[PDB]
């Protein structure tokens, strides 16, 4: 039925408009879009179109404006041409073919769409009906925004998400002990912002070394993407908009890179961004005689962007006092010296005694009840405080309401955060075991020579080397020399692990070509399925890696872990961990322990230790256990 | 509860597949042929043991 | 690739993926029926060849 | 471009992989039943063009240039048994791999 | 060493910062959450529609591809590769390699803003069995939208959402929406071919024209009540917050005054703002009754 | 009927209009909904037509009296 200079509508490209039959033939049909302009070219078959003609007494509007008032319709060779009274002016009997309408039609509300001969089909309906019902219920939940986060429900945690999230601007101190999480809450708020739509633009400030990280955690955490801005990227964005800085929502840069050119500072400053986040701000030092170049910038940073989150922590077991450094970041105004500060303080000091005393379940002096009486500025204290200190049936709820009061009255509560793993429960507990093994003499014939090389080297060294002995037998003997034949710890190993085919171990051990031997020894000689973990591989090979140690009954059974560096994914399953050779320093020992020690575990750790007897071992075994 | 444990459960056959399958073939006829088959004696219907 | 106007030509007989053109503009359902212009086959399945 | 033969095959879990050396052949001895894997071959296919944001990501996560199909050998199912002989030829001028 | 350390805490810090036994509730309370059927049943029909290929490994893993037939060319979060996804919490955590599908991750956001903001399902005809009832009768589905128009950073989200209302008319415009359920009444239903429903629906033409201004008579008072009910609860909940804060501010140095000029500028621009709600007509469905 | 299936032969009188009568019968069971006549012993719906053929319970004109009954009072019950 497809005739010359009819007005079609596309049915899925509305966003067209009316379109015009400019030729037609056998198979093929030809509509030009005069709103767009556009050329198509649709086969005659199967139709995706849709015919466009206006009723009687509605209104029409042709391309110059004018709307009219339509009374008759007249068809004439296929083609239909209206006629009507105008509106402007009222005349009567204009007639408009229809190729004079206007280059825009709406369909703005569904029954033209229902009269004009569209239909769907049934199950759309059904879509779009439990869509907006699920939309309008979901929408409203309290504690929205705090489940699409990939963490385990930690309350010390979604604690302060909620506190700090339902702010406008806020400005405060995370600065949490380490191995509990101080990133993983600056996410949260991160998150919780940007899904209320409170915030958009965001700065983050980290170190060359550790930009990667955050990169891939966001992005397999929180579900944000970044861009990075280096020297180059900046370089060739300099020439693409007036501030390069502009192109994009959140931003990652180091501050040595800001420091390159002043005003390429002057280009962070004038982005009007949201949030600022910082990183390592124990490193930033300041003194009130010696204010540091670092110092500077991110104190004229921080006077042109409302939010600002700092990350730091209190190193060298230092005071709070030093906290007050940065603090003038971020209210410059109450804090105006640090005597005062520190003075207050050591004000505080007793009342934390005393606090610690009643909460201890032991009598409070009557003197030091006047200086509790002296920090709230109230005069119903006596009768709370003769209840919560008499021990009396409501006391608990009494002392809770009393310290409750002193809460909002301390110092930093609001302004500061702390987290202890003293006072947090959760935390599994670790369990010792040892084995002592005999020496074999090849070991005491390599050592024979081996002690004399080592002279003009430090005693730190010396141990480095002599700690662990393959490795120098390797060196006398050839590399890999067949080291693993007579050795007592890999047959203890063995004996161990084909004893308990039920259980996951997590095996560490010193460097990476210990751990290829010691997994082709377990596989050629037992068949025990396991699986390497070390710092040359990529971080694809990792995950695959891990997610075969986690399969429950089929899949691998130990992890050769080479001096991990803690990149830390949760193993909550693994409770078992067998310590092959033992490290130098005890920071990074307590390193191995927490890749294991960390809050969720369903059983308490287990550690393993075998060692040779009469060498660096033997030392250091006594030392840490027992010193 | 959906087709792929039907698949995994069937090729790894564990013994309610057995019972299944006794329970299934039940009264159900198969036709055995033997080929050249010259008259319609050729194919019969028989039921599975 | 099929040479045009040739024994296996895309234009005279059909595509040769479900509801692709050949340069590979336009795809998948919203057009339909759609002869692409600039490569010249239609857009629909290929159980038309 | 040219075949490979390798261990390192896209979108295979880690079980599979566990009776392969380096060069990406079974072991002398293994005992292999209808579906395992005999050895790893990855066909190269075209190289479409990319945007710098993914090239860092690429970089980063760090795996591959030319996404590509894998064509590998499998035992035929039905058949078992317990491989015993392995032999490898190479023309004149290809690299010989480490268990040739 | 450690006697000296532990002899230095500031346990009000501590006691402040672990949020005491609402935290533990609050915590609770989202692990009772997390138990969520109707995510999945929705999900799995929002991506059969779509045009997703979802194939099921079976460890609570299931893979998603782009298929022929897919709704749009190019489309936000997959890939031609496929990825995977699962919507429990433990296997998420130990399989850093796989995403975890809640209310708040970009492809639910992402596929409901492709089907809501479109015309998708808005023009459906249909055909209902009864014989029970006489011949020519008319019902016909009204779906009306609740609307506020404000930028986002006033999150109108939490007071007056988009929100929808059935509206199920007769000839002589009496409700029948509040009586009959969705799914029980649409379960009866069924469709009809496309050339006979694109006149079926003409020879009626005039009679949705002479139907919805019926409607249009009470939705409108329907509309002020949620209007009202929403101005309360705006009314109510922030003024505790105000009621809260400045109640800290007298007492501590830590409360700036920016804060609290915010709250009640942001108040006043609310209320404003929501009232100045409206509503319009997104969806309708034609029910013929015939005895077939 | 489980061995043998003469009885029902002579009970109708083709070998193949059987077919179709126990055929039907045996969609009645098994979509439709009904319950049987004879007791179940656990067996097929099959071999459950075979044996109410057998024991004169569903000829043809049973089957067309039954469903124009429940076809008639269902829809006048409608109302
Ligand atoms: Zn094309």
């Amino acid at each position: 039925p497809f005739t010359l200079g009819q007005r079609w509508i596309s049915d899925t490209e509305s966003e067209l408009g009316l379109g015009t039959v400019v030729a037609v033939d056998a198979r093929t049909v030809t509509l030009l879009f005069p709103s767009t302009g556009e050329n198509r070219l649709y086969a005659r078959s199967d139709s995706p179109v849709t015919r466009v003609m206006f009723n009687p007494g509605d209104t029409i509007t042709s391309h110059d404006g004018w709307q009219m008032q339509v009374e008759e319709v007249k068809e004439e060779n296929g083609l239909l041409t209206y006629i009507g009274t105008r509106l402007d002016t009222e005349e009567s009997g204009v007639a408009l073919r229809e190729v004079f309408l206007d280059s825009k039609l709406v369909f703005s509300k569904p029954q033209d769409r229902l009269f004009a001969g569209q239909i769907d089909r049934m199950d759309r309906f059904a879509l779009r009906y439990r869509a907006r019902k699920y939309s309008s219920e979901q929408f409203r939940m309290p504690y929205s925004g705090l489940r699409g986060q990939r963490t385990s429900l930690i309350p010390h945690q979604l604690n302060i998400a909620h506190d700090v999230g339902r702010r406008h601007a806020p400005r405060v101190l995370l600065a949490d002990e380490v191995g509990l999480g101080k990133t993983i809450e600056a996410g949260m708020i991160l998150h919780q912002q940007l899904l209320s739509g409170a915030a958009e633009r965001v700065l983050i400030i980290v170190p060359e070394t550790l930009q990667h990280q955050w990169l891939v955690e966001m992005l397999r955490r929180f579900n944000l993407r970044f861009a990075l801005f280096d020297d180059e990227r900046y370089a060739e964005a300099q020439h693409d908009a007036y501030n390069p800085f502009d192109t994009e929502q959140l931003v990652i840069c180091s501050l040595d890179f800001a420091r390159r050119s002043k005003q390429r500072l002057e280009h962070l400053c004038e982005a009007e961004w949201d949030l600022l986040v910082v990183d390592e701000a124990h490193h930033l030092v300041w003194s009130e005689d010696a204010p540091s170049r670092e110092y500077q910038a991110i104190e004229q940073l921080a006077e042109h962007v409302p939010g600002v989150l700092l990350l730091t922590a209190t190193p060298e077991q230092l005071g709070m006092e030093s906290h007050f450094a940065r603090l003038r970041l971020l209210d410059p105004n109450r804090f105006h010296d640090f005597a005062q500060f520190v003075e207050e303080q050591k004000n505080y000091r007793p009342v934390a005694d005393a606090v610690a005393m009643l909460l201890a379940g032991n009598k409070l002096s009557n003197d030091e009840l006047n200086m509790l009486g002296e920090m709230i500025g109230e005069q119903d204290i006596e009768p709370l405080l003769q209840a919560a200190n008499s021990d009396s049936e409501d006391a608990q709820s009494a002392r809770q309401e009393l310290v409750s009061m002193l809460m909002d009255r301390h110092g930093t509560s609001r302004v500061l955060f702390r987290n202890t793993r003293n006072g947090v429960k959760g935390f599994p507990k670790r369990e010792l075991h040892t084995i002592k093994l005999p020496l074999p003499t090849q070991y005491q014939t390599a050592i024979k020579v081996s002690g004399i090389m080592g002279a003009r080297k430090s005693a730190e060294d010396r141990a480095r080397d002599m700690l662990y002995p393959e490795r120098i037998y390797q060196e006398f003997e050839g590399d890999n020399a067949t080291w693993w034949n007579f050795d007592p710890r890999v047959e203890w190993l063995m004996g161990y692990l084909t004893s308990h085919r039920s259980q996951k171990v997590l095996v560490i051990c010193a460097k990476a070509a210990t751990a290829l031997q010691l997994e082709q020894v377990l596989r050629e000689r037992e068949g025990i399925r396991a699986a390497v973990f070390h710092e040359g591989m990529s971080i694809i090979e990792r995950d695959r890696a891990a997610a075969w140690f986690a399969e429950e009954d089929t899949g691998a059974q130990v992890l050769l872990c080479s001096e991990i560096g803690s990149e830390g994914r949760n193993f909550q399953f693994a409770s078992h961990m067998v310590m092959f050779d033992l490290p130098f320093n005890p920071d990074l020992l307590e390193q191995r322990i927490g890749r294991l020690d960390r809050i969720g575990q369903a059983h308490d750790i287990q550690i393993h230790v075998p060692y040779l007897e009469k060498t660096a071992q033997s030392v250091l075994v006594r030392w840490y256990h027992e010193g | 509860t959906t087709i792929k444990a039907a698949k995994k459960m069937v090729e790894r056959e564990e013994a309610v597949v057995w019972d299944i399958l006794d329970e299934v073939i039940r009264e159900h006829p198969v036709l055995l042929n033997r080929a050249p088959t010259l008259h319609r004696l050729g194919i019969q219907a028989f039921e599975p043991v | 690739k099929p040479e045009r106007d040739g024994l296996f030509c895309a234009r005279i007989f059909g595509p040769v993926k479900d509801y692709e053109c050949l340069c590979g503009k336009y795809k998948r359902l919203k057009h339909r029926g759609v002869i692409c212009e600039k490569c010249g086959v239609e857009v629909t399945q290929t159980k038309v060849r | 471009g040219p075949e490979e033969i390798t261990a390192d095959i896209p979108n295979v879990g880690e079980a599979a992989l566990s009776k392969l050396d380096e060069s990406g052949i079974v072991y002398i001895g293994a005992e292999v039943t209808g579906g395992d894997i005999l050895v790893g071959k990855v066909t190269p296919k075209g190289e479409t063009q990319l945007t710098p944001e993914e090239k860092l990501l690429r970089a980063i996560f760090g795996e591959k240039a030319s996404d590509v199909k894998d064509s590998s050998l499998r035992v035929p199912n039905g058949v078992s048994g317990t491989v015993i002989d392995v032999q490898v030829f190479t023309r004149d001028g290809v690299e010989k791999d480490k268990r040739a | 060493l450690k006697a000296q350390l532990e002899q230095g805490r500031d346990r009000l810090l501590e006691i402040h910062s672990n949020g005491g036994e609402k935290a533990q509730a609050l915590a609770e309370s989202i692990e009772e959450q997390d138990d969520d059927t109707n995510l999945i049943a929705f999900a799995m029909n929002l991506f059969d529609i779509i045009g997703i290929n979802q194939d099921d490994r079976g460890d609570n893993m299931i893979v998603l591809t782009p298929s022929d037939h897919m709704l749009v060319p190019d489309f936000p979060g997959l890939s031609e590769d496929g990825i995977t996804i699962t919507f429990d919490r433990e296997v998420a955590l130990a399989r850093e390699d796989a995403q975890f599908i809640t209310w708040e991750h970009p492809l639910i956001r992402n596929g409901l803003d492709l089907i809501l903001s479109g015309d998708t399902g808005s023009s459906t005809i249909s055909l209902l069995k009864n014989k029970a009832l006489p011949v020519g009768t008319l019902l016909v589905e009204l779906i009306y939208v609740v609307e506020a128009q404000a930028p986002k950073q006033l999150q109108l989200n939490r007071f007056l959402p988009p929100t929808p209302v059935r509206m199920l008319l007769d000839k002589n415009g009496n409700n029948l929406a509040a009586q009959v359920e969705f799914e029980t009444f649409n379960r009866q239903l069924n469709a009809v071919n496309r050339h006979t429903g694109s006149k079926l629906v003409n020879a009626v033409q005039q009679d949705v024209h002479a139907i919805l201004q019926l409607g249009e008579a009470q939705i409108e008072k329907s509309a002020r009540a949620l209007i009202d009910a929403a101005r309360n609860e705006a009314d109510e909940k922030l003024s505790a917050e105000l009621s809260r804060l400045e109640a800290l501010r007298a007492v501590n140095p830590n409360i700036r005054d920016d804060e609290l000029t915010a709250i009640e500028s942001n108040r006043q621009q609310v209320m404003e703002s929501l009232d100045q709600a409206g509503w319009r007509l997104d969806a309708l469905r034609l029910i013929v009754v015939t005895h077939q | 009927a489980r061995v043998t299936v003469q009885d029902a032969v002579e009970k109708i009188g083709n070998r193949f209009d059987l077919v179709l009568v126990a055929a039907r019968r045996a969609r009645q069971m098994q979509v439709g909904g009904k319950d049987p006549l004879v007791p179940e012993e656990n067996d097929k719906t099959t071999v459950i037509a075979l044996r109410e053929i057998e024991e004169g319970l569903i000829n043809n004109q049973i089957l067309d009296v039954r469903e124009r009954q429940e076809q008639q009072e269902q829809e006048a019950a409608e109302l």
